């Protein structure tokens, strides 16, 4: 992208100037935490900070820093492109877009699935993970990661 | 701001946070991560509050009240159950991995976590798992390490770190198994580590002096006094037990050395303890050698001082104000002698003039702090007067706090106030003849003699006034740094100049003040600030007298037959062999001292007089307030052949039994008012503290807590009858704990802090009208002066060019903090920490003599061919030799000195 | 006895060119001394702090608080096994009992001659893939027991 004019100095020739690095961690969970996240990059330890004053204002190297996940950056172009009224016409839910769901363990096929809000959770385990396998009974299930 | 605390309306300040909000009305919060000088980190999770934001709520919500401001209509509760059981189980859980150490920890009876565990009403244990342990590290001669007591509140790191600036110690670890330290063993370099001891709420960094002679809190006899060891005069707390000095701890004082004394101060109290020491009067005929008690040595000593034409004094910088005064009211006021230099006394002077005449304020230690842009001349503080360095790097880090305030942080989030101001910090410009332990943070550092240091303050003084006397001669680039400064000093608003007289030359304090004149001139509140070199050089400058030359001359012409030396070696202001040659030729020599000098063997009559741990006293600090050093212990209590008496009350019974042939040991009131009667500049040491008739309802005030122990056994070795206490006629203070120490008591001198439930340093909370400000009542000692009305001159005669003379070299002053001071390197435990004595020099000179670092080049003065190892000092400029001030036959008077036969040998 | 080469010093001014910080590199840093050197050595610490400026205390607290930034010397090879729930879900213990048997080691122990350290691991974000395991630089995922032999004797 910096090679064919996306990256850079006046990219497109619109007078915005952007440099993209990238800051390989070692290794720590709490480092996904956005205090945290600000305070390993300036290469201290990840002890999160703080809130207020939240990273908006003061963040990384006391400068206003924002802090966003992967699929939030990956959902904006789709928005800049396609339209606004669009993304607002995906699903008939409070909650507007699309999220990568998907069952996983010992499930018949985990995976990843893009399927939009308001979906139920039977409906990944059963039309997209397939149920349980060979001879299993279902107990229980936690929705969002370790931490839920 | 109002807040209402179970239903009671509290006025507080809205710019605090809660939890001293609530600790300035008596509130008893358990806290162990917030501290009132370093901020709120809210690590320690120990000061939850149940708030409400209605005057009708159930619910609320368990906040921190370490880090919720307190402002207008905030209902907190704090003994609540849901608050008091989250405060309980903070607390079980930092009881989870704690070691069965408490009766083997020098910190028993003196831990904050002790108080907040009784305070929380924690007694039952149902952990029932095992507990991590840690290794120890060596840390050096004064800090004994014991990791398993840590609670992980991060107090350590901060103060050592943001507050002291130190580099070696830090937070290293994982989850659980988080270590506060050194990344290897070795000495923590610091000069402010001793503050460890007291910050550390447990029992990890603990006082190894004292855990040599180690006694428990209650067993301390306690006394307020004023620490001796440099010129800033930091109030101390001297606590002894079985008749030895066994630990100096800190004194709040909310003007002065609010929560920190340096290392210096601290660990170097070991001289108190020598056996050397001269407990009785001893007198000598010929070889023969024997003791006297006090009345008939006093006898003796009257009958020749009697047979003599003139009796003459030299006192010392290092004795107090009445004990120097009763030496010039015994020899008279034309025959006082001050037992400085020449040279020394000659910028003592210039000093005091510019203070207490230049009309400049001269701002105290706190007041420091809040300056803007900080201008250092010649003074090297890190090593002289540290605990100046300590506010210049608060006041270094007030940018970051002033950019913070601008973003509507709240004082005490000092995390964001670091965040804010990543490196920007105010300016700093320190000048020395080598590099400086401020370098880290200064905005510039010139490293020049001083001369040239001196001719970069004339040019800076010319630069932002006209008016001020121009030096010519200066190279483009130092131009262009000279602008820099001007640019940096000209554009604050509290501007600070710092110099003294250890720089070692006259030229440096001269630009100096027309710094700060012309700083002035401009119309900006600047400050300055001289530090001296002993406790009380600035009263013995401002009583005068002579110099230590003059008292000589007059000892070898033989106009002098008698001569009096009060508290000094006499080889720390003049040459060894003169001081000899001039002592073997009076018939009578009579020392006044504590300490065995070297000088002692001349002497005829020796005297043991009181260190300050023994002795009543006023000493004046660098910036001229007087202060009062009270009696610790009577030294004949144990020891009853001991005669062993302050100096004042020696002098005034010797001037007594002189003049009508009795003995008559006065009072210290009496010495005061006879002060402040003869000299009208030293009024003020009667308002430093009240009289002996002072009371507290009543009542004196108490030396020892409330549950000293052993009163019918620590004597009963010698004798079963417990004999009377020793009765302080001199001080409103008892040897006994009859007396009143309550927080609240109409009083400004404290002698230990202790509060019930309240057992730490933190005790000091409950005797300040607000946590972490000014003590309550106000605090001790008052200035001896004022600021003047006009102030000097522009200081005319500028100094030239340094050129290197060919075979003369000059003697480039190398101040270190343990060594440095007559009595502290006199401590054994600072022989195990003081650096080897190297002479430095520039790798050009070195290589140009060929000698190599590690070799020996003997220098001659004054036909003393002494031999010293070289070190070869980069920032040193040429054509001068690096000599340690202060140490083993290198008197500080050798600054500015030449040296030549400078061979390798 | 420590000495900084060429390249990793250039690499580390390489890294403080990327931040406004010379302090932002020194994780990066303790990462190049690792992938030189197999782990972080004592001397190393105090090269880092030397020419990143920053004190040697802030460079061991930020090697000794990462986990693969490793401070005591490894094998040949670092395996790193997923001990999580989708993994325990997935039964890691039997891979764990099979690494065990193997190398006749406890996970965090090194064997004699040095080849390989076994170490348990965060997840590897691969948890659909359950269970995985990440030596060096490879990833493996549909793990099971009996292939750990098979899979060991590519890493001489
Ligand atoms: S630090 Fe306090 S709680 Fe810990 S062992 Fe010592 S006295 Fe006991
Ligand atoms: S060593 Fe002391 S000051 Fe440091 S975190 Fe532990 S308890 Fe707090
Ligand atoms: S700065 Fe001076 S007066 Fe204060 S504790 Fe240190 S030696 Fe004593
Ligand atoms: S005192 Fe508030 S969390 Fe420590
Ligand atoms: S739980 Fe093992 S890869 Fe995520
Ligand atoms: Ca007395």
């Amino acid at each position: 992208a910096t090679e064919a004019g996306l990256l850079g100095k006046n990219i497109m020739g619109t007078g915005f100037d952007f440099e993209l690095f990238v800051h390989t961690g070692a290794g720590r969970y709490i480092c996904g935490e956005e205090t945290a996240l600000i305070n390993s990059l300036e290469g201290r330890r990840a002890n999160p900070r703080s809130k207020p004053p939240f990273p908006a204002t003061s963040g990384a190297w006391g400068k206003p820093t924002c802090v966003n996940n992967v699929e939030t950056l990956c959902n904006v172009p789709a928005i800049l492109a396609n339209g606004v009224e669009w993304y607002q016409n995906i699903s008939k839910s409070k909650d507007a877009g699309t999220k990568l769901m998907g069952f996983s363990g010992r499930v018949k096929n985990p995976g990843l699935w893009e399927l939009p809000f308001g979906t139920t959770a039977r409906e990944i385990l059963e039309d997209y993970a397939g149920g349980m396998r060979d001879g299993l009974k279902f107990k229980a299930w936690q929705p969002g990661g370790a931490g839920t | 701001a109002t807040i209402h605390v179970d239903g009671k309306e509290y006025e507080v300040n809205g710019a605090d946070n809660l939890l001293e909000a609530c600790l300035s009305l008596g509130l008893d919060i358990p806290y162990f991560c917030w501290h009132p000088a370093l901020g709120s980190v809210g690590a320690c999770r120990q000061c939850a509050v149940k708030q409400y934001q209605n005057a009708e709520d159930t619910r609320g919500r368990l906040v921190m009240s370490c880090m919720t401001p307190a402002s207008d209509g905030t209902f907190i509760s704090i003994d609540d159950e849901e608050a008091k059981q989250f405060r309980e189980s903070v607390v079980e859980w930092l009881m989870t991995n704690h070691p069965h150490d408490c009766p083997v920890c020098e910190e028993g009876g003196n831990c904050h976590l002790q108080d907040m565990t009784v305070m929380t009403g924690h007694s039952f244990r149902r952990y029932r798992f095992t507990k991590r342990t840690h290794r120890n590290q060596d840390l050096g001669p004064f800090i004994s390490h014991e990791m398993n007591r840590c609670i992980a509140c991060y107090r350590c790191v901060r103060y050592y770190k943001d507050y002291a600036g130190g580099t070696d110690l830090g937070v290293y670890g994982a989850h659980d198994n988080v270590y506060f330290g050194r990344p290897e063993d070795g000495t923590l370099e610091s000069e402010f580590s001793g503050n460890l001891v007291e910050i550390c709420p447990t029992g990890v960094f603990t006082d190894k002096t004292h855990s040599e002679r180690y006694n428990r809190k209650w067993d301390m006899q306690f006394a307020p006094s004023i620490c001796q060891q440099c010129s800033i005069g930091c109030n101390i707390s001297p606590g002894e037990r079985y008749g030895e000095l066994r630990r100096i701890e800190n004194r709040y004082n909310g003007t002065v050395n609010h929560y920190f004394l340096c290392d210096r101060g601290r660990f170097g109290y070991g001289y108190v303890n020598l056996k050397d020491r001269p407990r009785q009067p001893v007198q000598r005929r010929g070889d023969d050698f024997i003791t006297l008690n006090a009345e008939q040595a006093m006898q003796g000593a009257a009958d020749i001082l009697r047979q003599s034409k003139k009796v003459i004094g030299i006192g010392s910088p290092r004795a107090s104000v009445e004990s120097n005064f009763a030496l010039r009211e015994l020899v008279g006021e034309e025959n006082f002698y001050t037992g400085i230099a020449h040279g020394e006394q000659e910028r003592l002077q210039l000093a005091l003039k510019v203070l207490r005449e230049g009309g400049i304020y001269t701002p105290a230690l706190r007041e420091i702090e809040s300056y803007d842009a900080v201008l250092v001349l010649g003074e090297d503080v890190t090593q002289t007067g540290a605990r100046v360095a300590l506010a210049v790097r608060q006041a270094v880090k007030g940018k970051a706090r002033e950019m913070a305030a601008a973003q509507k942080v709240a004082d005490w989030q000092i995390a964001a106030i670091l965040n804010i101001g990543q490196r920007a910090k105010h300016p700093l410009f320190v000048t020395n003849v080598d590099d400086t332990r401020l370098d880290d943070i200064a905005a510039w550092t010139y490293r020049a003699p001083v001369e040239d240091q001196a001719r970069l303050g004339f040019a800076i003084a010319h630069a932002l006034d006209n008016s001020a006397p121009a030096v010519d001669g200066i190279e483009p680039e130092l131009q262009s740094k000279i602008d820099v400064i001007v640019q940096a000093l000209a554009g604050a608003k509290k501007p600070l100049i710092i110099s003294g007289t250890n720089a070692g030359s006259l030229e440096v304090i001269q630009a100096a003040a027309n710094v700060a004149k012309a700083l002035k001139g401009r119309g900006a509140d600047v400050g300055i600030t001289m530090i001296a070199r002993s406790v009380n050089s600035m009263g013995l400058g401002i009583m005068g007298g002579g110099s230590l030359e003059e008292a000589l001359t007059e000892l070898e012409t033989g106009r002098a037959d008698a001569v009096v030396v009060l508290e000094n070696d006499l080889h720390r202001h003049a040459s060894a062999t003169r001081v000899n040659a001039a002592l073997a030729k009076a018939p009578l020599v009579m020392v006044v001292d504590h300490q065995r000098t070297a000088i002692m063997e001349n002497a005829h009559l020796v005297l043991s007089a009181a260190s300050f741990a023994e002795s009543d006293g006023t000493v004046i600090n660098n910036e001229g307030r007087a202060q009062r050093f009270f009696q610790v212990y009577d030294p004949a209590y144990y020891d009853s052949k001991t005669v062993m008496l302050e100096s004042w009350r020696w002098l005034h019974s010797l001037h007594s039994t002189l003049l009508s042939r009795e003995v008559d040991w006065t009072q210290l009131d009496h010495v005061i008012d006879a002060v402040v009667a003869k000299i009208p500049e030293l009024a003020g040491i009667k308002d430093a503290a009240p009289d002996a008739t002072f009371r507290i309802r009543g009542q004196k005030l108490a030396r020892e807590p409330h549950r000293y122990s052993g009163r019918t056994a620590m004597r009963a070795n010698i004798s079963v009858h417990e004999p009377r206490q020793p009765q302080d006629i001199d001080t409103m203070f008892t040897f006994s704990m009859e007396g009143n120490n309550q927080p609240t008591a109409h009083r400004s001198q404290v002698p230990f802090a202790w509060a019930p439930g309240w057992n730490s340093p933190q005790a000091w909370n409950k005797f300040q009208d607000e946590v972490g400000g000014k003590l309550r009542f106000g605090d001790p000692g008052v200035r001896l002066f004022e600021t003047s009305e006009n102030g000097l001159d522009y200081f005319t005669s500028v100094p030239a060019r340094f050129q290197p003379q060919d075979g003369k070299w000059r003697i480039a002053p190398y101040y270190h903090l343990f060594g440095s001071d007559e009595l502290s390197q006199r401590a054994p435990v600072f022989q195990s920490r003081m650096p080897q004595p190297y002479i430095k020099l520039n790798p050009a000179d070195a290589a140009k003599l060929g000698v190599n670092a590690g070799t020996r080049v003997s220098f001659s003065y004054d036909g003393n061919t002494v031999t010293l190892p070289v070190e070869i000092a980069e920032g040193l400029t040429a054509g001068q030799v690096g000599l340690p001030m202060g140490m083993s036959g290198i008197a500080p008077v050798l600054a500015g000195a030449h040296l030549e036969d400078l061979k390798e040998a | 006895a420590f000495e900084l080469s060429a390249a990793e010093r250039e690499a580390i001014e390489h890294e403080m060119h990327h931040y406004e910080d010379p302090r932002a590199a020194s994780i990066e840093a303790l990462k190049i001394v690792q992938k030189q050197r197999g782990w972080v050595p004592d001397g190393a610490i105090h090269a880092i702090a030397d020419v990143l400026g920053i004190p040697a205390s802030d460079v061991e607290g930020v090697a000794t608080f990462y986990s693969q930034i490793f401070r005591q010397p490894v094998g040949r090879h670092v395996i790193r096994y997923c001990d999580s729930v989708v993994c325990h879900i997935n039964g890691y213990q039997g891979i764990q009992a099979a690494l065990e048997k193997k190398l006749n080691i406890k996970p965090g122990q090194t064997t004699f001659d040095g080849r390989f350290t076994l170490l348990p691991t965060c997840c590897l974000g691969n948890c659909d893939k359950g269970p995985n395991m990440m030596i060096d630089e490879d990833t493996h995922a549909h793990l099971t027991p009996e292939a750990i032999p098979e899979l060991l004797e590519r890493y001489k």
